[PDB]
């Protein structure tokens, strides 16, 4: 659907960008 | 006359933005928001994560030592 570099979180934005954000926000800050 | 910030767009897209390290990370929200979406990255809900340190668009990106080698996850909410 949005494989053309466009998420939109299908309307999850807040929870999907907070959930996704955190997961990758820790790019490296917990020895692992 | 600015550096090349580096961020992680929740979607897994690792990229970088062209804002000044001195800016308040808000100008960045303008760019990243324009790149991803004004719905999924509205400067309003635009925030970043550097070492677990969230950064409200009204704070200094430099305050979170956001280097090119490293990135800050761009988290936003509608």
């Amino acid at each position: 659907f949005g494989r053309t570099g466009l998420p939109d979180l299908s309307s999850m934005t807040e929870e999907e960008q907070i959930a996704y954000a955190m997961q990758m926000s820790l790019q490296g800050a917990e020895f692992g | 006359m600015a550096v090349t910030i580096t961020l992680k767009t929740l979607q897994q897209q690792t990229f970088k933005i062209r804002m000044e390290p001195d800016e308040t990370v808000k100008v960045l929200k303008e760019k990243i928001e324009a790149e991803k979406g004004r719905d999924a990255f509205p400067v309003a809900g635009q925030k970043l994560i550097y070492a677990g340190k969230i950064l409200s668009d009204d704070v200094p990106i430099r305050d979170y030592r956001i280097d090119e080698k490293n990135f800050v996850v761009v988290m936003v909410t509608k």
